[PDB]
């Protein structure tokens, strides 16, 4: 029974690993992602100049 | 004949060649070609500049 509980803990850690993967991908598919911000201040920096 | 003791216990320690570690899976930002707007000929206003 202890071995079963320890095995479920491994599955718990694997689930947590997949959860952070989904968070990171959602951050990249965001509308206000890194690419949008980079081009917006890039365009505005040239205009400000 | 099968390299066992009188009691049936095996006489050779076995091996299994431990499975090769977990795996890392990553996601990436994807960009595509984007165009810009065009300009048409302008109307002539009734008011001064």
């Amino acid at each position: 029974i202890r071995r079963e509980a320890a095995q479920m803990q491994v599955e718990y850690q694997e689930t947590q690993q997949a959860h952070t993967q989904a968070q990171l991908e959602l951050l990249q598919r965001k509308f206000t992602n890194k690419a949008l911000y980079s081009w917006m201040r890039g365009k505005l920096s040239a205009i400000y100049y | 004949r099968h390299n066992l003791s009188i009691d049936g216990q095996p006489l050779s320690l076995a091996i299994y060649a431990e499975p090769t570690d977990p795996k890392a899976l990553l996601t990436s930002m994807v960009q595509a070609s984007q165009g810009g707007s065009a300009v048409l000929p302008g109307t002539l206003s009734l008011y001064r500049f």
